[PDB]
């Protein structure tokens, strides 16, 4: 924490980092804090709300079968084939 | 070490003779 | 990676393995006082990358 | 201006009044506020780091058994209850009871 | 939210264990991109799901 | 305490023995086979926490309990029985330290553990005496343990006591020793052949024996004495020694004088001499042979006998020439009975 | 997106080749580097001095367990025995009986801290907020049978810490 | 209905539904039957003896360019007559989605090993072999991994106790690490969380 | 220690304003009361 | 009112590679050398 | 049905005695690169044993089974996988004896 270093050591360093001097935390964020209030939640209206409608472990339903085989035509795919990404535009290359 | 005292308390023979 | 257990540890109480995440969403909220620590850490950890 | 560092070492050799014995110790040095409380003795500081803030001294005569320079000073020795909240930054803001 | 997040990924080449190192490394610097999007972009809500 | 589940470790049983110097070779076996029961122990050190560590495991966390003591205190010695339901005698010495005189050793001790056996109402007492205990000219050890012998037996006659017919086992101060007199040279035999004769009992049978002795409703005041199977002659024997430790074998007579002036050259370490006129007593007396007494097989127990397990006792002083082989090879050694 | 870590090479210009042979026979990067850890032995240490000095906390964090008080000096806890329930190492063993006045009371609450595993859930669990992670973290013991804590101790450790653990909730159970 | 439940698109149930029916069509061998999870996972069944040819065109192309096992699971369930239930994850890379083959097996009938098929299956027919007892055929190595050496009993049996029937110690008469009857201390609680009251109407078995 | 005054039902908590024991109703007068756990009576 | 922690700003950070160019020709290295050798040997 | 491997019994009981000779055969080394100091016979005396352990064992497949579990054992034992403390796990020797008699078991336990 002196001038007669900081300037070798960023010479030798070749980066200076008295701009940071990320290597240690001389004054960061104070420890105690104002009370948080916080936040309410979207469902906590009294005025309308219905469970039988916010469910959602209730919208689970059997799985959609076919075929069941235990009990032209054209060919087709899973999912239309993903496009070749762009490259990096800005930092093509590393 | 153990806590809560005892369980079945048997019961046992009297003094007396007879 | 300390300072970054810092957070761990700010957010969930514990160093490490920070039962946080939940199945419904997460845990506690996360205290007022971070986001701008974990800015002041961001901004300079490129530097120590960069020498690495 | 090493000079001016160096003074710095003369005025905490001064400061801190036997310093030799607290190196013999608590291993040095600059101190700083010194306010205290606790059981016995303890102490305090502040200077400049997220982490060197706030120091410690432990009790000469301690709990019990005497614990001083050259002695074996215990981790759990500190004063139990409020005085950690403020040595491990829960709340140093919060200055000790 | 990775849908609202971007960053590039880094493919390697070689396949030997320095393309991979520098993938690694590449890597680390992209999510130290997304560390900003997310702080520009973290809305005020709830954390917990509504659903007692 | 009624006994509960198989036995186990973690098995209760009403067993709270209490172990006295079982720092030593025996009776760190019978503590295990008290723990293989899962019978708790109270083990209490003399000497220092460190040697006694390797002793925790063998325990299930709340069994085993180490308790600072003092033989030579009365109450020291209250200490430790002051709960046990039995107390065991394994207190032994070779080489008589200075501050323990070699007589308390073997009297006082014994002593202030039978009658404090008394006083707490202890439900059994035990004791050790070599079986040459019987009183003899040579050697002061035989003696004094048949004092405190006859004095325990004075003082808590019901107690049964231990006569062990030498056990040989792994952490043995006997077999490892005159596996270890090779690094002399020789083997100083004071006249070779017939001039002494001794039999063995396995280590391992010895601890099984006195848990039995506990396990047996019989065992109360009657003197038990354990003897292994075979009868073996000093010289074969080894003979036998070095035919396993495969070294290089020198018999070297000696007129008799000589080693006991030996035996005064080696007393004189500060630390644990190699070897100690006493000890020169321990070696040229012979065993008896008297078996009316009860004993290891009184118990129930058959010995184990020697010739298959000396290899692994002696296999750490092999050079590394020969140091795997089958015991086999050997050669069972005759029996002169 | 996808970007070419590598993929660049290097220029056959004679200056550059040049450059790149110096740079072998001259050895420029590992000097570079050898620089840089000279860099770094000019930077302030980081340590810090333990013990004289402990290093940052969070309210949040979990500990030594502590069973505590009404400021009455009446005791919390009620035996609703879920923190026995949704224990995942099950470290909690109960035994409630009824109170002489007929209040429900624990006889043997205990948890051993050889299968605890630090995780916090009876922190949460508990309606009447009785037993509580305290922010103590540093009890290493000698033996394994201390570990084991019974009831009292707990109590115990209510007792040294409360200003400490109310301090924390104190400053915590808004985000709760 | 919006800010809680998940949307489900329906789009990609049409496709890997039709993909099914497509699949269905091309080789129906073997295909017993095609659901798809409405959560969007298809997942196709297979008779044992029919594993190998149908992973094969599974790599092969048409559309099913699924590369690389995600993983072969083996579920297990005491009742059936078959109890064994094994499952193989799929990937396609190009038109990046998942699919799921499986199959189901007795204790005793040697299925065979689909280590050729998927190429990455190797550690996983060792896996199963030593956490159950079924055997794939045609497999260059199975023997035990996850366990000790004997052990013996597979884990993962679905019976079989957790805390199995043995347990190492440490022994210094014999000098040595041994094995001896579990013995165990505190016994492992058993809660009985599951409650009455049937929480789900939408499936629900008929009463028959 | 000594029972609060009451005519009739009153709150409990055991004063601790989302620290205490949950929310209950005490609801005696005259009579003895209670409780939860906060011995809180309610003689008076 | 509430409050919680959405971000108050927050400047961009820095994350691309910036490795200076420190160190110089080629040329250069092998003239001080060779002129340091002959001054040697003289 | 699918057969793992011998068709019917007596093809797969070959198997097994071509199992015993490389166990028995194996056995001496065995005792000399562990150091084993069991009796020499002792393991083979076990190892006749454990071949007695499913000797009425007359399914068709689940003997072949038996052979495929009994391979890897040898197969440990010739890698030097497994240990002296693994190898010597069969002889149970730290077990307090269990007699089978009704009455001894009587006194000791609450039993099954
Ligand atoms: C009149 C004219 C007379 C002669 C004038 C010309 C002088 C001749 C040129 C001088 C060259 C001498 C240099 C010594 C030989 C260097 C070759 C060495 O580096 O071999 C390489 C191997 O490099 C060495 O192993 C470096 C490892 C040494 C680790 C210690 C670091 C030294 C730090 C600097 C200390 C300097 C102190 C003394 C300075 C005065 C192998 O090359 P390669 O296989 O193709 O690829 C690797 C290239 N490297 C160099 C980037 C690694
Ligand atoms: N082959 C044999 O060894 C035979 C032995 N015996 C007898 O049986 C007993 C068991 O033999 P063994 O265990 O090998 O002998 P050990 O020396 O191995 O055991 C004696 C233990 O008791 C401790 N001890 C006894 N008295 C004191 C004391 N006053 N102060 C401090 N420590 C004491 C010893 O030192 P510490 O605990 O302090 O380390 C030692 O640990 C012996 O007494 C022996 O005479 C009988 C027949 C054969
Ligand atoms: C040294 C100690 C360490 C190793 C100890 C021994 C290792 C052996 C491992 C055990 C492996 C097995 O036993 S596998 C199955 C063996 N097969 C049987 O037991 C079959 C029993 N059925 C029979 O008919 C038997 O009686 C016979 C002997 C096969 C009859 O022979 P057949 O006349 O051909
Ligand atoms: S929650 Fe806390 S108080 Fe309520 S029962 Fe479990 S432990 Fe006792
Ligand atoms: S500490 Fe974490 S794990 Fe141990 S009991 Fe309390 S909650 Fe369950």
């Amino acid at each position: 924490a002196t001038r007669v270093i900081q300037l070798l050591r960023n010479w030798a360093s070749g980066r200076d980092l008295q701009a940071k001097l990320q290597l240690r935390y001389q004054e960061i964020s104070k420890r105690t804090q104002p009370p948080p209030k916080l936040p309410v939640g979207p469902s906590h209206k009294l005025s309308n709300n219905y469970y039988c409608t916010r469910d959602g472990r209730r919208e689970a339903m059997p799985p959609s079968i076919v075929m069941s085989s235990q009990k032209e035509k054209k060919a087709v795919t899973p999912a239309p084939p993903i496009k070749r990404w762009e490259l990096s535009k800005d930092q093509p290359y590393l | 070490y153990s806590t809560t005292r005892k369980k079945i308390q048997e019961w046992v023979p009297p003094s007396t003779p007879y | 990676r300390e300072k970054m257990f810092e957070f761990y540890e700010r957010v969930s109480g514990a160093r490490m393995h920070a039962a946080y995440i939940r199945p419904g969403g997460v845990h506690q909220d996360l205290p007022l006082g971070l986001l701008d620590d974990i800015y002041e850490f961001s901004k300079n950890f490129s530097f120590r990358i960069d020498e690495l | 201006m090493e000079l001016v560092q160096v003074l710095r070492r003369g005025l905490q050799q001064v400061s801190g009044h036997g310093g030799l014995r607290g190196y013999l110790r608590v291993l040095f040095r600059a101190n700083d506020v010194r306010v205290g409380t606790l059981v016995g003795e303890d102490k305090y500081g502040n200077k400049y780091y997220e982490d060197n803030k706030q120091f410690f001294g432990r009790h000469r005569w301690v709990i019990y058994t005497t614990e001083m320079n050259g002695r074996d000073t215990f981790w759990d020795v500190d004063g139990s209850m409020v005085p950690p909240e403020w040595h491990r930054w829960l709340h140093c803001m919060t200055d000790d009871p | 939210v990775y849908d609202q997040v971007e960053f590039d990924v880094p493919i390697g080449s070689r396949g030997d264990c320095y393309d991979r190192y520098l993938c690694r490394v590449e890597e680390m610097r992209q999510s130290l991109r997304i560390i900003s999007q997310c702080l520009n972009k973290m809305p005020p809500g709830e954390i917990k799901v509504d659903d007692a | 305490l009624i006994p509960h589940g198989k036995g186990g470790r973690s098995s209760v049983s009403g067993i709270v023995a209490t172990v006295f110097g079982a720092t030593g070779f025996l009776g760190r076996y019978v503590v295990n086979h008290l723990g293989r029961m899962g019978s708790q122990v109270i083990v209490p050190y003399r000497c220092e926490p460190y040697d006694t560590m390797h002793l925790r495991p063998m325990g299930d966390l709340g069994q085993i309990i180490f308790m600072e003591w003092n033989g030579k205190d009365k109450d020291s010695i209250r200490k430790v029985v002051e709960h046990s339901n039995v107390v065991i005698n394994l207190v032994g010495r070779e080489w008589e330290t200075k501050n323990f005189d070699f007589e308390d050793v073997f009297v006082k001790i014994p002593h202030a553990i039978a009658q404090v056996s008394k006083e707490a109402g202890v439900e059994k007492l035990i004791h050790i005496s070599h079986l040459n205990a019987d009183i003899k000219s040579p050697s002061r050890y035989l003696r004094s343990k048949a004092v405190g012998e006859k004095e325990v037996r004075a003082a808590f006659p019901e107690a049964t006591i231990i006569k062990p017919s030498d056990i040989f086992g792994r952490e043995d101060r006997f077999l490892n020793y005159f596996a270890s007199m090779r690094w002399f040279g020789g083997v100083p035999l004071i006249s070779l052949g017939k001039e002494t004769v001794k039999q063995p009992v396995y280590i391992v049978d010895v601890s099984k024996g006195i848990i039995n002795a506990i396990k047996d409703p019989d065992a109360k005041g009657k003197t038990f004495a354990f003897v292994g199977p075979n009868r073996y002659l000093l010289f074969d024997l080894v003979q036998y020694i070095f035919a396993v430790a495969y070294r290089p074998f020198l018999p070297y007579p000696l007129p008799h004088f000589a080693y006991r002036w030996v035996g005064r050259l080696f007393e004189v370490s500060p630390f644990e001499p190699w070897t100690t006129r006493d000890k020169v007593e321990r070696v040229h007396m012979s065993d008896m042979t008297l078996p009316h007494l009860p004993g290891l097989e009184d118990l129930g127990i058959q010995a184990t006998p020697l010739e298959l397990k000396a290899i692994e006792v002696l296999r750490r002083h092999r050079t590394y020439r020969w140091l795997t082989s089958e015991m086999e090879d050997v050669k069972p050694a005759k029996t002169v009975n | 997106t996808y970007k070419f870590v590598n993929m660049r090479e290097p220029s056959m210009d004679m200056k550059s080749v040049t450059d790149r042979a110096a740079q072998t026979l001259l050895w420029t990067e590992l000097v570079r580097g050898l620089g840089m850890t000279l860099s770094y032995l000019f930077r302030e240490p980081a340590t810090i001095n333990y013990p004289f000095e402990k290093g940052p906390l969070s309210p949040r964090f979990r500990g030594e367990h502590a069973l505590r008080r009404y400021p009455s000096g009446e005791e919390r806890c009620i035996a609703c025995k879920l923190c026995e329930a949704v224990c995942p190492a099950q470290a909690i063993t109960i035994e409630a009986e009824p109170r002489a006045d007929g209040s429900r009371r624990t006889t043997r609450y205990d948890i051993d801290m050889t299968k605890c595993i630090y995780c916090g859930f009876c922190q949460e669990a508990c309606p009447v907020d009785a037993i509580v992670e305290g922010p103590n973290f540093e009890f290493s013991t000698e033996t394994h049978e201390e570990l084991l804590y019974n009831k009292e101790k707990l109590l115990n450790n209510g007792d040294k810490w409360e200003a400490e653990i109310a301090a924390n909730i104190q400053a915590d159970y808004l985000y709760r | 209905t919006r800010p809680t439940i998940r949307p489900r698109n329906d789009v990609v149930h049409k496709q890997l539904s039709a993909f099914g029916q497509y699949v269905a069509e091309i080789l129906p061998k073997y295909v017993q039957q095609v659901q798809v999870s409405c959560f969007n996972e298809l997942e196709i069944f297979i008779h044992p003896d029919g594993v190998i040819p149908v992973l094969t065109f599974l790599r092969d192309h048409t559309n099913a360019q699924f590369k690389s096992l995600a993983d072969l699971t083996a579920v297990d369930v005491p009742t059936r007559q078959n109890r064994f239930e094994i499952v193989y994850n799929l990937l396609s890379l190009r038109f990046n989605s998942r699919i799921r083959v499986k199959t189901y097996t007795d204790e005793l009938t040697p299925i065979e090993s689909s280590v050729t098929v998927y190429k990455a299956a190797n550690w996983y027919e060792r896996e199963i072999w030593d956490m159950f007892g079924v055997f794939f055929a045609n497999h260059p190595d199975l023997r035990r991994i996850l366990t000790d050496y004997g052990f013996e009993g597979h884990p993962f049996r679905k019976d079989f106790p957790l805390s199995g029937y043995v347990e190492l110690r440490y022994d210094d008469e014999v000098k040595r690490v041994v094995a001896e009857p579990v013995e165990l201390a505190q016994e492992f609680r058993k809660f009985d969380l599951n409650s009455p009251w049937e929480a789900f109407p939408a499936y629900r078995q008929p009463p028959e | 220690p000594v029972s609060e005054v009451g005519s009739r039902v009153i709150s409990c908590d055991g004063g601790g304003g989302a620290l205490g024991h949950p929310r209950v109703y005490i609801n005696l007068d005259k009579e003895t009361k209670t409780g939860t756990c906060g011995y809180c009576g309610l003689q008076f | 009112k509430q409050d919680m922690p959405p971000p108050g700003g927050y400047g961009p950070i820095d994350y691309k590679r910036n490795l200076p160019r420190r160190g110089l020709s080629g040329y250069s290295m092998f003239a001080v050398g060779i002129g340091t050798l002959l001054f040697g040997y003289w | 049905v699918k057969p793992i491997f011998s068709r019917d019994m007596n093809e797969a009981k070959r198997r097994v005695r071509e199992l015993y000779r490389a166990w028995y055969r194996e056995v001496p080394n065995t005792v000399h690169l562990f150091q084993l100091d069991i009796s020499v016979k002792q393991g083979r005396d076990k190892v006749r044993e454990m071949f007695m352990k499913n000797a009425h064992v007359t399914d068709p497949r689940v003997v072949d089974l038996l052979v495929i579990k009994g391979k890897m054992e040898l197969e440990e034992t010739i890698n030097v996988w497994k240990q002296r403390t693994h190898i010597m796990r069969f002889f149970h020797e730290t077990e307090a004896p269990r007699p089978t008699d009704f009455l001894s078991k009587f006194y000791v336990g609450h039993d099954p």
